[PDB]
RNA sequence: AAGCGUUUACUUUGAAAAAAUUAGAGUGUUCAAAGCAGGCCGCCUGGAUACCGCAGCUAGGAAUAAUGGAAUAGGACCGCG
């Protein structure tokens, strides 16, 4: 097509861009609520967490990091969060 | 492009266009910095002090939430490393590769990797000595590099 | 790596426009990429245009009409007199009636021929026509 | 095409697409002059008037002349404006 | 009289109405401890859009921090006084020349025309932030900005929208227009 | 009105830059190449002007391109002993 526009895309295109291509740089990263089974308070944990991340007080562990996106330990609910 | 391979990679991080502390996040400035000063206490550098901080407590960039960079905030305090973490791995990497080398001399690709690792060092060591955070009389010497890891 | 940002733009509007396309996107904006898209207004080779306003070097979204030729830039930026200015105009433009050449001086990037009425030449930057 | 006394001196100004806005050359026998009826509101029937649409050959090789033809009608009421 | 006007002169009877229209505020409202270290610069009436007015207060940059931490309910209280106005907090910020070769020590970019324009947008829309910018350069040559806002707090600052242009008008000489956009955020 | 006040590069300006040559003004060597002569019934007159890179000097302009400032403050102004 000749007439496309460029100014405005819709965000169904503009999701699957390239996180650099974008019209405007946008991470695909997020924060999220991690609460463990057992304890009663909630941590603040990054997607892609990179880090062991465990709860204090030496309860249980949290995440295990992977190449991409952190994964969870059984039972442990999140809830991500916006701003 | 790489400066020393024929790869053309695009992954990097992309900082997004909003650059406020974000509302559920409760620690504050003066309470963010003493936590830095205590994990650097601990022996890190500040390429893993952030690591750490953006994914167990919710600080995604100190430069928002405090009003300089990590590296600023320990020399200010008088915690910055004698020399740079970057040109410190780079002479922690070419100690390890150059220790591989005499045990084992018919490594023809090992020895030509020196060559880049040194070469790198060399590049960014008159970097650092434009900019006066590294005296007008430092050589990267191989011999005595191992001392200082 | 990219040693000139105002030949990136120049070159990608012209091959959109010599393709048929409505609208161009520059990927680095700078102060001298607005002010030489603003000569091509004044004269009617191009339409309005957006400046996306990351915050880095930002981007722009030209709307293209039909009416452009060719868009050039000339490097490096020579220095040129009122003197060899009719020269300059005589090898890189078609005709004498049409065809501007863009150049910065002490009062601003501006073409060739308002730069001639208030006797001031500068370095030349490029051409449309 | 004016001189300085106002005459018209060149022999046929030469028509232009209506998709690239380019002049379509006297050789060019790819290019079309599209008619399209126009039909009356209340009860649409061929009145007599056209819009008329002109394409080069350039686009028509391109591929892109039922796009152009699309967009110049639904700028033009005749094709519904959501398409 | 909480205004301290940074040249020494006493200030107009307006704005010295405001000065009292606070006090009145700190002794009655939940707000004893806060405001009692907070200040006032300047203030100042402006004729906006149609035949509507509005306010715009100059606070200090150093204690700037702490009136957004009260700002949405400040005005709110100063607004059930003032019954046909809009009032908004600005800092007085100071733009220091662009040194030429004709004329000190280095001007900080803080002080810059462009970072002080962008700092007064950025804070004339308090408990909205902006997400986005764009600029349109028509054809005659001028230029017109355009703002995108967050759609959360989006029905506390709808009616506002013509008073932000009308504000930043006068303060810059800018034409600016406001929308909200609901593609990202 | 004396002087003072980031530095250049760049651009416009002004001076100074030998003639002859080249370009060019006037001028019927019978025309021309030339020359600097000639014209009017003692007088009237001409023997102009442009260019002369680069380097050096002078004053305006501040876009473009370098360079400098306050960050172990060994900082700027302001007054006191
Ligand atoms: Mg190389
Ligand atoms: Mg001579």
């Amino acid at each position: 097509p000749l007439a496309k526009d460029l100014l405005h895309p819709s965000p169904e295109e503009e999701k699957r861009k390239h996180k650099k291509k974008r019209l405007v740089q946008s991470p695909n990263s997020y924060f999220m609520d991690v609460k463990c089974p057992g304890c009663y308070k909630i941590t603040t944990v990054f997607s892609h967490a990179q880090t062991v991340v465990l709860c204090v007080g030496c309860s249980t562990v949290l995440c295990q990091p992977t190449g991409g996106k952190a994964r969870l330990t059984e039972g442990c609910s999140f809830r991500r969060k916006q701003h | 492009g790489r400066m020393h391979a024929p790869g053309k990679g695009l992954s990097q991080s992309a900082l997004p266009y909003r650059r406020s502390v974000p509302t559920w996040l409760k620690l504050t400035s003066d309470d963010v910095k003493e936590q830095i000063y205590k994990l650097a206490k601990k022996g890190l550098t500040p390429s893993q002090i952030g690591v750490i901080l953006r994914d167990s407590h919710g600080v995604a960039q100190v430069r928002f939430v405090t009003g300089n960079k990590i590296l600023r905030i320990l020399k200010s305090k008088g915690l910055a490393p004698d020399l740079p973490e970057d040109l410190y791995h780079l002479i922690k990497k070419a100690v390890a590769v150059r220790k591989h080398l005499e045990r084992n001399r018919k490594d023809k690709d090992a020895k030509f990797r020196l060559i880049l690792i040194e070469s790198r060092i060399h590049r960014l060591a008159r970097y650092y000595k434009t900019k006066r955070v590294l005296p007008p009389n430092w050589k990267y010497e191989s011999s005595t590099a191992s001392a200082l890891v | 790596v990219r040693m000139n940002v105002l030949a990136d733009a120049l070159k990608s509007i012209n091959n959109a426009e010599k393709r048929g396309k409505r609208q161009v996107l520059i990927r680095p904006c700078s102060k001298v990429i607005v002010r030489f898209l603003t000569v091509m207004m004044k004269h009617g080779y191009i339409g309005e245009f957006e400046i996306i306003d990351d915050h880095r070097a930002g981007k722009i979204v030209v709307n293209l009409t039909g009416r452009l030729n060719k868009c050039g830039v000339i490097s490096p930026r020579f220095d040129v007199q009122l003197k060899d200015l009719e020269k300059w105009q005589n090898n890189l433009l078609p005709s004498r009636q049409f065809g501007f050449i863009v150049l910065t001086t002490s009062a601003g990037i501006m073409d060739h021929e308002e730069a001639r009425r208030k006797h001031t030449g500068g370095k030349i930057l490029g051409f449309f026509f | 095409m004016q001189n300085d006394a106002g005459e018209f001196v060149d022999l046929y100004v030469p028509r232009k697409c209506s998709a690239s806005n380019r002049i379509i050359g006297a050789k060019d026998h790819a290019s079309i002059q599209m008619n399209v009826a126009e039909v009356d509101k209340v009860t649409g029937r061929f009145n007599g008037q056209f819009k008329t649409y002109a394409i080069c050959g350039a686009i028509r090789r391109m591929g892109e002349s039922d796009d152009s033809i699309l967009r110049l009608a639904k700028a033009d009421g005749i094709v519904s404006k959501n398409f | 009289a909480k205004i301290v006007k940074p040249n020494g002169e006493k200030p107009d009877e307006f704005e010295s109405g405001i000065s009292q229209a606070l006090l009145e505020l700190e002794m009655n409202s939940d707000l004893k401890a806060q405001l009692r270290e907070l200040n006032i610069t300047a203030a100042k009436e402006i004729e906006v859009g149609g035949g509507r007015k509005a306010i715009i207060i100059f606070v200090p940059v150093p204690q700037l921090k702490s009136f957004q931490k009260i700002q949405v309910r400040l005005v709110r209280e100063l607004e059930k006084k003032f019954s046909g106005k809009h009032v908004v907090f600005i800092a007085q910020r100071r733009i220091l020349p662009k040194p030429t070769r004709k004329s000190k020590q280095k001007r900080p970019r803080s002080r810059t025309l462009t970072a002080v324009h962008d700092a007064i947008l950025e804070d004339l829309v308090f408990p909205s932030e902006i997400v986005g910018k764009r600029i349109r350069v028509k054809l005659d040559g001028s230029r017109l900005i355009k703002v995108h806002l967050d759609k959360a707090q989006q029905n506390n600052v709808e009616h506002k929208v013509e008073t932000f242009s009308g504000v930043y008008k006068k303060l810059t000489g800018k034409d600016v227009n406001f929308e909200f956009p609901e593609f990202q955020l």
